[PDB]
């Protein structure tokens, strides 16, 4: 469970964010097409070169998921319950790649963000991922 | 492998036992109803809404002894599963997009099924020798991903 | 999330345990340990020889704790607290072990309860030791 | 351990860069201080109830260090790893009983610590490089556990 502290962590890390979500969530996911290459078994359908239209696009999506969880930091089972139907129902991405993705997400923020990428924020941070994978993974079975 | 004489030889023999038929059938749908997701490469076989309906679909059945048949012949090369499934690893890859994390989903499924089987045969040292074949394969398998 | 279906199918194959969970307990850590040997890690002052007095000891408390899980399956939060407070904070398990031992004690109930490890049941009882997990890694952090 | 020689010189590249008494200070006491329950080995290292006290503390400081050092050498027989670190396995093993998940934890979060520390630098394709290395490391570190 997220405490006050881990609220106050994430909310603030993800602040700085900003407006380079979008970019921070593109670059997550070709670090992680990059280094667990069985991760793009779920995009057959995509170019995944570098600079990939698609790949800014989805990038984008995951963005704006993240920043909704955040700004329902409360109530995050209901803010993501369209997207924990989606991915359990037609997507069916096997649960180990969020784990995966949150990792490559946690390196490109600690790349972005020096100053705030501290050890309690890196802590908070690493919960907060793992809570919304939680979610994401709640209707598999 | 790093398969003991010993282990390989408890493998070996048990397998001998096998009818790759029920086995495979029982597998593939197992992992089916256990972690439904899998269905995700399975549409085309119809409906797998329930336990019986995925036990009894004869497409079903008709993959899990083509799986099996392969894990049967591969039994047979334990000394080089890599050389063995490198084609199939391509496919796997290449042709159906199933992520490896499916190879061990299955591969634990299988020895369920085994212990399901032979009871008191299966011992803790022979699910042992098993584990670490059901490993190799998924490795295998995986090998040529990129 | 437990269905009714899960929790009938459960209670059932519980049932049919009786007073061998205890030996089932004991035959499950066996396998985890011959197939698992990293497991052994947590166990240093066990004889964890076969039929040592320590690993029977030991698999008679498991089993119980399930049973005790099994019998406040609607209430397992409550019905663990004690267990979640102790891997949390004195025995600090790492996670990944639980499945190691979840997936070891299906071997073991399929090898025993063949009439009763249906499909259906198989699905419902797999489900059910990873709420348990779940439960037991809750405090973790 | 698939490192194409231009995955090999990228992590040598960076590898010559890194501090590793600071490095390895700064990855242990993250992995304390992430997921506290690796401070299972580390009760004599005294207070460990904050992360300040963590990371501050002089004993995580010096066995950071000590870490890295191993790890450092480790970079040096990429060619041999399981070589390298072979009485290293039996020592964890053997004596110090630690889980080799441990192993693949302090690599990520090592991971996390490069790009921390380099931004920009540790480009997709470097952290790729490094995840492998950090794989081969815990798998090398694993080798002799029974
Ligand atoms: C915290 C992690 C994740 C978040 C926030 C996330 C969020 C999303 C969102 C917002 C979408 C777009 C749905 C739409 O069309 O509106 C999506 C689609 C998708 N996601 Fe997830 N996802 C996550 C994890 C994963 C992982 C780990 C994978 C596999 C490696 C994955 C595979 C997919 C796929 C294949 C699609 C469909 C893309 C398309 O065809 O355009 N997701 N995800
Ligand atoms: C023991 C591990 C496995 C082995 C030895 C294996 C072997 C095979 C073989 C021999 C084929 C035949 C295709 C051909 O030659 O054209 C096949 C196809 C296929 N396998 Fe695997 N398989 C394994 C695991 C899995 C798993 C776990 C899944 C997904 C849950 C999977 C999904 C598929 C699919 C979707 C096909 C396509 C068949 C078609 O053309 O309709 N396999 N596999
Ligand atoms: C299905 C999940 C599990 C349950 C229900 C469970 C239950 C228990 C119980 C009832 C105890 C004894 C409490 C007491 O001594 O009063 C215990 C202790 C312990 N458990 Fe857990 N356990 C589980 C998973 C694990 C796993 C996977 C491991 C490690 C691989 C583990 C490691 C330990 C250890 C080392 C002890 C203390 C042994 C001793 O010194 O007597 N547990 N557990
Ligand atoms: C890259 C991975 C690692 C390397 C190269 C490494 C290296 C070392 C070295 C060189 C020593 C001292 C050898 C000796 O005392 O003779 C040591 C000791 C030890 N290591 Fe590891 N280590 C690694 C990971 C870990 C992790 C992740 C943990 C725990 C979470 C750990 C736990 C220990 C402990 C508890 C000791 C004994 C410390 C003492 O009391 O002196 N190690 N390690």
């Amino acid at each position: 469970v997220l405490s006050p502290a881990d609220k106050t962590n994430v909310k603030a890390a993800w602040g700085k964010v900003g407006a380079h979500a979008g970019e921070y969530g593109a670059e997550a996911l070709e670090r992680m097409f990059l280094s667990f290459p069985t991760t793009k078994t779920y995009f057959p359908h995509f170019d995944l070169s570098h600079g990939s239209a698609q790949v800014k696009g989805h990038g984008k999506k995951v963005a704006d998921a993240l920043t909704n969880a955040v700004a329902h930091v409360d109530d995050m089972p209901n803010a993501l319950s369209a997207l924990s139907d989606l991915h359990a129902h037609k997507l069916r991405v096997d649960p180990v790649n969020f784990k995966l993705l949150s990792h490559c997400l946690l390196v490109t923020l600690a790349a972005h963000l020096p100053a705030e990428f501290t050890p309690a924020v890196h802590a908070s941070l690493d919960k907060f991922l793992a809570s919304v994978s939680t979610v994401l993974t709640s209707k598999y079975r | 492998m790093h398969l003991t004489p010993e282990e390989k030889s408890a493998v070996t023999a048990l397998w001998g036992k096998v009818n790759v038929d029920e086995v495979g059938g029982e597998a593939l749908g197992r992992l089916l109803v256990v972690y439904p997701w899998t269905q995700r490469f399975f549409e085309s076989f119809g409906d797998l809404s329930t336990p019986d309906a995925v036990m009894g679909n004869p497409k079903v059945k008709a993959h899990g002894k083509k799986v099996l048949g392969a894990f049967s012949d591969g039994l047979a090369h334990l000394d080089n599963l890599k050389g063995t499934f490198a084609t199939l690893s391509e496919l796997h890859c290449d042709k159906a997009h199933v992520d490896p994390e499916n190879f061990r989903l299955l591969g634990n499924v299988l020895v369920c099924v085994l212990a399901h089987h032979f009871g008191k045969e299966f011992t803790p040292p022979v699910q042992a020798a098993y584990q670490k074949v059901v490993a190799g394969v998924a490795n295998a398998l995986a090998h040529k991903y990129h």
